[PDB]
């Protein structure tokens, strides 16, 4: 439990995300529970790449 | 929203290419969480959902015609664009924008509506390379009961055409089909009248197909042959 | 997404919104209110009043 | 069965005395659903609050609610009843205020038009509530000075 | 991908009956469905844009119903301005798919229709193409069967066909088929029949005609 989350960044970005946070040890792939052309993809990596 | 005016061409060569606008007037489009389709229907089948445009960006078409169809999307403009390169025969359809809205939250002031509720007006776009002269064939009857009898006119383009009986005497008992568009691009419909037995070679009956684009006026006779 | 016998499964770069950037830093977070009044039975009366 | 909000307004002072959490509900389930904002927190953000000071105005008219509710309950602080909604004191009934005896006042009168004949005197009672809680200040004085 | 089938394809029911008309999905699409209803010309209008969610400027008597792969539109009292073609769709998911349709006119007593056939006029056999004309007239309910038989081969894939709408005076249907082939086609045949399935009739009924006589 916490008063204030985390420094999260208002990156404005469209198709990669920008100088967010990593997900530690393995890389994260988020769509919603139907998954069928319906959503749209969230990946976390694990390593950022420059 | 209830306001959605289409316009474009409703006359598109082979091998060209179809491009056509639809405007908002109610301003819903700069919400988010909206979808604007472009869907079509053929005659006598049922309606093809052919591309829809997300409110980030166009995300996905149909995948039959996936590569030769492209939504674009003016955000200033107030209006969403579709093109459809290669235009065939086949596609000769009636086309529609309509409206639907989508929220995975679920988290607004009002309720909104996930069908398609804000329709066009419909655009009728028929793709042939040229306009034909309309081919009216007759067609005889021999029988003890009512007999009938007809004439056939193939191979005219655009629509409409205009059949009258008798110069527009004989009425009641006609039945005028609607047309049929085959492979080649080009119509073809049949128009038919049922007469007793007893009138046969007594009643002259002759069919008048004026058609309007190329102002060919033809009146053929049907007789028992 | 397409019903092809796992033939077809092509992932293009959306252009998602911007809210998915904040569920992509949101997504371990939560906002809860505090009920802090329970009631339960421990067999003890307050006979005396006052 | 229970009359309702304010059902007892114009029941005698007992009855009404009977019925006095009835009355007391209505500090908070009218400020329950306000702050709430349930059915608030999804229209339009937070109700459009931005060049609306209607929003800010409303807000304004919850506050007074509130600022009465802790009004009440400072004078029911200060006078040591807290906790109960009856409570009895110490200050003695001067009969200037009125002269009716107990069966009128609690069988023949409604709490409007006691209210109404003690309003005059309602000031010097709440200066006698202030005053006498102020000699159990001092006993207390007492035990604390040994 | 996901294909949508309508029972029945052709429905005619009368004022005032609880009719029902039943969606299925070739897969599970979790609630998500929309019906609409087309007046033959215009654009479709919403009816029902969830599965049980009725939109507004829509009366009280449509409801619908299901889950998983099989879902219902239900008219408790049916009513004049409720004619025309009505069709399922749904959204879950890209493409998105349409039913095939269901025909609901107003109910009739069943008439036979009147069969006719019309061979090649002369003057279109010079014209390099031959279409033969097979007539229906004044039959009910819309779903038929038309069969074109070449020299007593079934033909498929050439045969076209065209429908008028319900008349006024009788409230009946018109099918014209025509069957089109080349005039190298018309000559090596000399048998041709046009065979027509019917409600109204006790016996599929053929028309047949020959070359040259
Ligand atoms: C608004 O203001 C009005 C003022 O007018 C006020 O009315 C007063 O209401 C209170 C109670 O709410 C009354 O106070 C108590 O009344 C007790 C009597 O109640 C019984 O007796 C009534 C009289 O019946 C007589 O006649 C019948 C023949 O018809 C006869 O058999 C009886 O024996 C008796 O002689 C009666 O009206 C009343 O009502 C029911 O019964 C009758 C039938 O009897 C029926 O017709 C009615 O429709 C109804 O069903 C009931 O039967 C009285 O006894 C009591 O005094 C002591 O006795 C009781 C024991 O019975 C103790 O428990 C109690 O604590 C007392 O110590 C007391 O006086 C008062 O009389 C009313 N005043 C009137 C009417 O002028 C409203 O309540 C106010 N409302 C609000 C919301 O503020
Ligand atoms: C975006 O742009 C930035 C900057 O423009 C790039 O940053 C580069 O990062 C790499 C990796 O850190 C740098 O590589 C360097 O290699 C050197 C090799 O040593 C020789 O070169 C240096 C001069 O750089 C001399 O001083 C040295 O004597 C040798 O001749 C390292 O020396 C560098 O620092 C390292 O020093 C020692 C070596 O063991 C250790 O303390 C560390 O390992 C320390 O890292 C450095 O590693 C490169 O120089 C950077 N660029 C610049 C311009 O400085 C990003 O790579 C670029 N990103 C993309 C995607 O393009
Ligand atoms: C992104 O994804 C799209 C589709 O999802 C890809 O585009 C497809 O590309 C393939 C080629 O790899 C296309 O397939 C080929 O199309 C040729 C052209 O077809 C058109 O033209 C002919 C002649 O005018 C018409 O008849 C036809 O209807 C089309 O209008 C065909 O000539 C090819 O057929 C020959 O090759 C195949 C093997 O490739 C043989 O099996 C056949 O028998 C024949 O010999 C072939 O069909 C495909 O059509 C394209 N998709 C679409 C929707 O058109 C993109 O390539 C991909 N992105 C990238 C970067 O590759
Ligand atoms: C994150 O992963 C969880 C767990 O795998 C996903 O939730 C699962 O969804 C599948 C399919 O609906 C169910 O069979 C599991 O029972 C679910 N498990 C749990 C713990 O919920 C969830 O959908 C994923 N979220 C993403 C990918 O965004
Ligand atoms: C999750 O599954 C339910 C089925 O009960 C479905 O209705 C819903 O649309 C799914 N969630 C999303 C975000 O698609
Ligand atoms: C009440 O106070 C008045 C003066 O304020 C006094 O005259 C009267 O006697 C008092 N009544 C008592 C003490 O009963």
């Amino acid at each position: 439990t916490v008063q204030c989350t985390h420094g999260i960044k208002p990156v404005v970005s469209t198709q990669l995300l920008l100088n967010g946070s990593l997900a530690e040890e393995e890389v994260i792939i988020r769509s919603e529970n139907i998954t069928n052309n319906a959503k749209n993809i969230l990946v976390q990596l694990n390593t950022p790449v420059q | 929203q209830v306001q959605l005016q289409e316009s474009g061409p409703g006359r598109v060569k082979p091998s060209e290419t179809l491009s056509l606008t639809c405007a908002v007037s109610d301003d819903s489009f700069g919400s988010s969480y909206f979808y604007w389709s472009w869907i079509r229907q053929a005659p006598g089948k049922g309606l093809e959902w052919i591309g829809y445009i997300a409110y980030s960006g166009g995300v996905r078409y149909n995948p039959s015609l996936s590569s030769r169809v492209t939504i674009s999307r003016n955000i200033h403009e107030r209006q969403f664009y579709l093109r459809l390169t290669s235009m065939t025969a086949a596609d000769t359809a009636v086309y529609y924008c309509a409206r639907h809205c989508e929220d995975d939250y679920g988290y607004y002031s009002a309720a909104q509506s996930y069908g398609l509720d804000s329709w066009g007006q419909g655009i009728a776009v028929t793709v042939s390379p040229s306009t034909k002269g309309p081919s009216v064939f007759p067609l005889a009857p021999t029988s003890g009961g009512t007999a009938a009898l007809g004439c056939l006119v193939k191979d005219y383009f655009p629509e409409p055409v205009t059949v009258s009986w008798n110069s527009g005497a004989l009425t009641s008992g006609v039945h005028t089909f609607p047309a049929v568009l085959q492979s080649s691009g080009l119509y073809s419909l049949s128009s038919v009248v049922t007469v007793p037995s007893s009138s046969l070679g007594t009643q002259t009956y002759i069919c008048n197909v004026n058609h309007k684009p190329s102002n060919t006026k033809v009146d053929k006779r049907v007789e028992p042959k | 997404g397409g019903s092809t016998n796992s033939t077809t499964e092509t992932f293009r770069p959306g252009g998602g919104d911007m809210r998915d950037n904040w569920r992509s830093e949101l997504y371990k977070y939560k906002v809860v209110k505090i009920e802090p009044l329970g009631v339960a039975p421990t067999r003890c009366k307050r006979r005396v009043v006052g | 069965v229970f009359l309702g909000f304010l059902g007892a307004a114009g029941s005698t002072m007992g009855a009404a005395s009977m019925t006095l959490t009835v009355q007391a509900r209505n500090l908070l389930s009218g400020i329950v659903q306000q702050q709430s904002n349930l059915l608030r927190a999804p229209e339009c953000q937070q109700h459009l609050l931005k060049d609306t000071h209607w929003g800010i105005k409303q807000l304004q008219a919850r506050v007074l609610a509130v600022e009465h509710y802790l009004r009440d309950q400072q004078l029911l602080g200060i006078w040591g009843c807290s906790g109960k909604l009856i409570c009895c004191t110490n200050v003695p009934w001067n009969s200037s205020w009125s002269n009716r005896n107990l069966s009128e006042i609690w069988d023949n009168m409604t709490w409007l038009q006691w209210d109404k004949e003690i309003s005059n005197y309602t000031q010097i009672i709440y200066g006698l509530l202030e005053e006498s809680q102020n000699q159990q200040e001092k006993n207390e004085q007492d035990l604390l000075a040994l | 991908d996901i294909q949508m089938t309508q029972s029945p394809s052709s429905l005619s029911a009368s004022v005032g009956d609880r009719v029902t008309i039943t969606c299925r999905t070739s897969e599970n699409v979790n609630n998500c469905l929309n019906w609409y209803q087309q007046k033959p010309g215009k654009a479709p209008k919403l009816l029902i844009y969830r599965t049980s969610t009725l939109q507004r400027g829509v009366p009280s008597r449509f409801s619908g119903t299901g889950s998983g792969t099989d879902y219902t539109l239900t008219i408790s009292s049916l009513q004049s301005e409720d004619f025309g073609t009505y069709y399922c769709q749904h959204y879950y998911g890209t493409p998105l798919t349409f039913g095939g349709g269901t025909m609901v006119d107003i109910k009739r007593t069943v008439a036979a229709p009147s069969v006719f056939i019309f061979p090649p006029s002369d003057e279109q056999l010079k014209s390099g193409t031959a279409s033969v004309v097979c007539l229906l007239n004044n039959f009910y309910p819309r779903e038929a069967k038309v069969q074109w038989k070449v020299d007593n081969a079934l033909q498929s894939g050439n045969s076209q066909e065209s429908v008028t709408e319900q008349d006024s005076k009788d409230s009946t249907y018109s099918l014209s088929s025509t069957l089109t082939l080349s005039k190298a086609d018309y000559e090596k045949h000399k048998v041709y029949a046009c065979e027509v399935t019917h409600q109204g009739l006790s016996s599929p009924v053929t028309k047949s005609f020959n070359r040259g006589e």
